[PDB]
């Protein structure tokens, strides 16, 4: 298929069957070398269509255009069967812990732990209570 | 009634000469209102839901490629432009494709390329997520009047009424027909901070289940997909569903990552599935704190006459109901309706009675009736209905009952402790403390305290004061703190 | 350009002026696809080419034929002018260092320093081994 | 005298009566032995050098594919194969690609294809390693005896002669024409870590300069590049340097990376270039300890008479020649060969003997002789050539000659004292100890007792000794170590 | 347009329309492959036209001529719509000023807030001077 | 009158018997010269200007780029040069470029090419600089009378004067009319880092706007851009709008960054736009330390006749300032010209009045007059016009006056730091600490002591001396301080 767009550049809308052919636009004609086309609909690539003289051929192109300026080849990609990569997405005791928790905070806080053991030795006084008083103590950070 | 058949059973009854009685509802945890000389009811909380949530954010899993162009310039000759660059809603990438002489460049080098191409994704493949908000949450809280008719665990009792309560209502009457009106005061609390949890919802496909779920916030809001706020079309940080090829001379393929619903399925295994239906989002953590009024119920067929003596059959034998009461199912052949003549003894005390029925006055109606419900204190246990005769043997001790409702009592002050303590004033402190021994020491008064009446229970508590006063060391202070309450309990 | 192999099957050999051309092969007709080809060298690439029915066009290939079967393409890729990714490859007295430690530390150390040296100065008694002691003091600090 | 020019040059003095003498001998250093009526050496480390060092590993950078091929076939139909899949030097990858109606396959399945190529990378772009092996390195050692012929910095004196030495050889003596032989016997080392240097060359080339480092081993041994070992046709991991595109059906493109020369020599920027002469692989590091046995020297033209004092001239003056000593040319005129009578006075004693050859009886040959060097006391005087005359003072200051020998030879000790430290019995801790002396004081000791001899020596330690031994306070027994000391280096 | 510079070399001064055209000089051919060019101007970029022999084709040459030597090419740049970049341009009562530092680094120090007082109504015990002296001391922080 | 609209304003008042006041002008602030039976002068700083400052260089932001040459040489041909490449006014760079045996030479590699261009930039976008100059600033003060006519807050005056002042010229003399005249000896000082400052100025654009504005001299002399002096024909360092294209063989474009105008406006977003007149350039902070003489200022209206008491009538009535004044206005339609017999009485004091005139001597001409300002004692008054009368009081107290007097001057003596005092000789140290003094309490003095004389300050002065030598305590002698104050205050 043949189109003529307002701005003077053409568009060779090509579709599944029309791979590997010579389409003839104005005056001269080419081809269409892509091989991954299919039906036509709102999946439409649509990439410039190089010209070049008689004496070359082309280099990494799809569609090439001869005696001819501005064709614009513009296919669907739908129309076909399944080049795609699903994205990573991440998938979604008790005593235990507090004891734990409190043995951490000692090593953390040994200094804090001496101060407590030295205040009933020194300051409170409360060997009977002394235990009670380092329980109360460690249970201060839990 | 409908609360015979659950395991979490409460028989939260008010003080002698009590009008309310406060409560406190979890789901799935029924609760038995009795009063003396009135009809008792059965409450629970029947579902807590949100109609119509908002939606915060909404990703999408299928992008919907279409009108992808491309543009190139040989070497030399500045980059290239497209009208879609500059657009909203498009993905691309500008890049350097090697012109030479295959392409008619005139000097071999780089040239600029730019492929791009407008991005819309799918309909009916939008991953909704909407977010839960504390104040328009509904509660439902259902209220069974008991009668003299056996229910099953899934009919539903004629009777039955509902209620709803929300965090701005406060006050609410409702309306049981022959047995009068009951008032409820209902504050309602959410246990969990709903902030931090947001149900996603695919749109409604029912190929194929479940279609909804409970995540946490973290989660749904790192997620690796397309982005947009309800409102703009446009779709924020379109390229994750999108891959551009290597570019060629004068053509770069954009390919497409294609549906990706799959392995968000597979990456929701093992969660659980969010229970919703219709316009309604149930939740799961939540309980209302209410306070029944028991004032204008009025006990029905009080005027009714005694039943047949001889004409009484057991439909179905008594037997225990794992809640320290028993069970029984009664026929009748004569003159209806009739009251139904029930009573209990004790072998060997055969002229005392020891039926406190759970049920009110029962009774038997032209259609239903002979449903009993009732506790026996462990030991003895005889049944004279009409000439019927049954041997039960109940096990436990009144000390463990006791026990048993003190330990209930903490542990249902433990739940409500947000609502039950107020801090405000010095006033509101005093009924705050008040309310919480009412409630501590309710079923201690209420099991040790049955016909005393107030001058007994006055003279107890002199006795108990003068005790407290008594010339004893210093630890006895808590035989005088006892006397106190036993007072304040008996004084309200 | 189109040599009959001792194997059973027909190799097409192709140059960089070949590329979009019909070149006849026994009884069938290959039409030569692929575009980026280049002058006959040592690195030569030879890929299988597909053979379809007479109402199928092609898809996702660049060298089919006709009524004609086992038939494999060939050409080099030299004198093309020339994904060149780079590899990651990581590039790469005595006592007086002791003394300018030394240095530096009581320099930025001056409290514990000062803190040592008023120490030594009050509580010495020992002018004779006063310096043996400064010694240790300062350079045990490391 | 190839000494005076090196910035560093080490004095070292032969005690009278003495034929043995340690040295300490490192790169770009040399140290003058003189010993007393015999001539005296130059002696240094010209260079220290392997030969034909081991080949460890050659990497190499610019990979050469060639005949590459594909196979694939219809889906479900069997696992494609390829006949250079299994061989050696070869880079195989498998994958699956799409197939429909245009593959000429009945399902739209997924058949299997596969791809690879030969992989012998260019010649001439190899990366090669060798390591150093630490017994066979050879160690080159040249003596040159001392001529009154005067030598340029950079032209080689006809009398130098050379040495090689290993760890396993140990003992060789020289010859040098008329003078004599001087035995060598030498331990050598190296301070460089053999095993944490790899030597890395890349091929020969004109353009790329420098061609060699020296490189660490532990980041020689993780290049990520293709390696393999010598006398290897293959090469083990060559797919660093292949890159394979993504499959289109039938065909799948095999890319190649190009050289890597670029990125090597950028991450080897700022790095040493190990100096390399055709197969000789030298090093910069290391030193040798020697003895040297002067036992079998000839001082030469002795025999000779002594010209007339009127016929000299000085063709190059007196200067300093950077290490305290003096140096001056001069040219003969009348009959030949014969003796050079020359002396040094200090000012205000014009009738004694001061100058301290360093050029063993200087002379003139029949054509060759007139280089004269001296070492002067600190202060003026007058240097004496026949007729002539000349006008100097000497810088030096004694003190800080002697406090400059104390410091050299602290120096020494440290730097030798690594390996002659011996302790095995009461033996072995006698001659260590010695040694530790000598090596600390030998040059205190000669210049503190000049010309005293063995018995005013062994008096003059008698004296002290006797001094030592009278009774002072603890600081006053010095003079008996001060007497034991003189006394040791007096008769050891 | 051709002219033969007094130097002996001859200039081609294209236009606009003379885009992939031939001109001939003396003898040979000129080849102009520019699709940059456009009416004259002061904006003349006049360069070298390389001229090659008969048996290699061109390669990385906009303008070749064969059986000639020594032709520059040269050709305006206006009247030809449009690459552009931008430079950096980096972008453009005191008693209170010291009053408000001195009661921040006052605010900032409260354990050195409390030392003074426990300093001063110490050791000073001079209230007259000692407001002196503590003023000084909160004016020394800066 | 005419600053009485403006809010910065200050009151200085000339001590009787004096004939000269200092005095401190500085922008959007006014002064009212008041003096004992002399018109009170208005002094007023307008604005203060130069004329046409001394540019200093130009950075233009549109290179026009013209006659581009390009040339080249392959290898084992030299390197490329051009003629253009050490002329002036040219830029270019020397690049390596590929060659081969498409373009005729033979041997491969990489060659040479250059390629240069003229540089200039065409007119009306030239940005210029500009630089103030010390000596060359420009000062103009205007004085004005006291007419009894009301003026707007933007009308002229027809009576009013200018003058202008420098560095440079000091003296000048005015005449206001039938008034008198006054003399003005200002010294100036630039009270901005002028060397700091630099307008730069986008050429001449009669829509778009701003054009002028004031940077930091440092990001002025620092932008990245081709500049040039006035007069120099080339552009130094005009490489800064110019880019080079890729070497491709023989051609190397050179393209243009294009117009900047816009980046640097988008550079100069909220800088304050210059002030510019005419040809004149306005600066916004300055101050002048001027002198102002009164040797010969006259009175006008003395002698003139006395209206009817009876017929007066107002225009406006009395309301405040807003620096503690009374600002009053009549109209009068009778004989004319005569006097207004202005007083006010302080309640309960019918006899004394407390009102003294700021206008000297109200009058009523034939144009204007009525017009009348007045300071009066806090409390309540009664202003008393003809037959007029009105209810006013103040706010404040005399005590918050004399505060306010003395941190003025405090004020003005510190904003003239730079020439307050010298101590050159000890005369001039003498008069610049009577000068001090006075400045700062004159305006206490002056309304604290009022018409006393010189027989009542000599006995004040006499006393407080005597005072001050009698018994006190030790540190209780501030009255001698007081004493001494009073007295150099009163010696005047
Ligand atoms: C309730 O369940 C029982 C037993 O499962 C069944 O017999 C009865 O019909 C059910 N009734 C209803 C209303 O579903
Ligand atoms: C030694 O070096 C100098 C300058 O480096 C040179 O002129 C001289 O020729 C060299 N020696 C000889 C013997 O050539
Ligand atoms: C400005 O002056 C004009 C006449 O010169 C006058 O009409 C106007 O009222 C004045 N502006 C104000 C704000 O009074």
């Amino acid at each position: 298929t043949v189109r003529k767009e307002r701005d003077g550049s053409t568009v060779i809308r090509a579709e599944g069957k029309d791979a590997a052919t010579q389409v003839r636009v104005e005056n001269g004609t080419c081809v269409i070398l892509a091989t991954d086309m299919g039906s036509w609909c709102d999946d439409s690539l649509s990439y410039e269509c190089v010209t070049i003289d008689q004496g070359e051929e082309p280099v990494d192109v799809d569609c090439f255009c001869r005696n001819v300026d501005g064709v614009y080849l513009e296919y669907g990609r739908c129309g076909k069967q399944e080049t795609r990569r699903s994205v990573l997405i991440p998938s979604h005791d008790s005593l235990r812990t507090h004891l734990t928790r409190v043995e951490g905070w000692v090593w953390k806080n040994k200094l804090l732990a001496l101060a407590m053991v030295t205040v009933v030795w020194l300051t409170l006084e409360s060997v009977v209570t002394r235990v009670a008083v380092l329980v109360v103590l460690l249970c201060l950070a839990p | 009634s409908r609360c015979t058949h659950l395991e979490n059973r409460d028989f939260v009854t008010g003080t002698q000469g009590t009008t309310r009685v406060t409560l406190v509802l979890e789901l799935g945890g029924c609760v038995t209102i009795t009063a003396e000389g009135k009809p008792s009811m059965d409450v629970w909380l029947d579902a807590i839901y949100q109609e119509n949530p908002a939606k915060t954010r909404e990703y999408c899993l299928h992008a919907k490629l279409s009108d992808t162009k491309v543009a190139a310039r040989c070497p030399t000759m500045g980059p290239a432009t497209l009208a879609e660059e500059h657009q909203g809603g498009t993905v691309c990438k500008r890049d350097q494709s090697d012109r030479g002489w295959g392409n008619h460049c005139g000097l071999f080098g780089k040239g600029s390329i730019v492929a791009c191409v407008k991005a819309a994704c799918e309909a009916k493949k939008k991953a909704t997520g909407h977010v839960y908000d504390a104040n328009k949450i509904v509660y439902t809280v259902k209220v069974e009047p008991h009668t003299g008719d056996y229910v099953a665990a899934n009919e539903t009792h004629s009777g039955r009424k509902t209620a709803s309560f929300t965090i701005s209502s406060e006050k609410t009457i409702l309306t049981m027909g022959e047995y009068g009106d009951v008032s409820l005061l209902c504050r309602v609390a959410s246990g969990v901070d709903l902030a931090q949890t947001v149900i996603l919802e695919l749109d409604k496909t029912v190929e194929h289940l479940p279609t909804a779920w409970q995540v946490h916030r973290d989660w749904f809001n790192d997620l690796a997909l397309p982005w947009k706020h309800e409102g703009a079309q446009n779709w924020n940080n379109a390229e994750r569903l999108v891959e551009f090829g290597a570019p060629h001379a004068v053509k770069m393929d954009v390919y497409n990552l294609g549906d990706q619903t799959g392995v968000l399925l597979k990456a929701l295994a093992g969660v659980p599935v969010a229970h919703i239906e219709g316009t309604k989002y149930h939740l799961k953590s939540g309980h209302v704190t209410c306070e029944v009024g028991l004032e204008k119920l009025k006990m029905k067929g009080l005027t009714y006459t005694m039943c047949d003596k001889t004409k009484f059959t057991w439909k179905r034998a008594p037997t225990d109901s794992g809640h320290d009461t028993v069970v029984m199912e009664v026929t009748f052949s004569g003159t209806k309706p009739c009251r139904i003549p029930v009573r209990a003894v004790a072998h060997g005390s055969p002229d005392v009675n020891v039926a406190m029925l759970i049920t009110p006055n029962p009774t038997i109606e032209n259609n239903g009736g002979g449903f009993i419900e009732m506790q026996l204190p462990p030991g003895d246990n005889i049944i004279y209905v009409g000439e019927l005769s049954h041997q039960w043997f109940q096990k436990g001790s009144s000390i463990g009952r006791v026990f048993q409702k003190t330990k209930k009592g903490i542990e249902r002050l433990t739940v409500i402790g947000e609502h039950a303590w107020d801090f405000g004033s010095a006033g509101g402190f005093l009924s705050s403390i008040g309310k919480a021994v009412h409630t501590v020491l309710g079923g201690a008064f209420n099991s040790i305290f049955g016909g005393v009446g107030f001058l007994p229970k006055l003279l107890l508590g002199v006795a108990l004061a003068w005790l407290g006063l008594n010339m004893r060391n210093p630890t006895m202070s808590m035989s005088f703190l006892l006397a106190g309450g036993l007072v304040l309990a008996m004084t309200l």
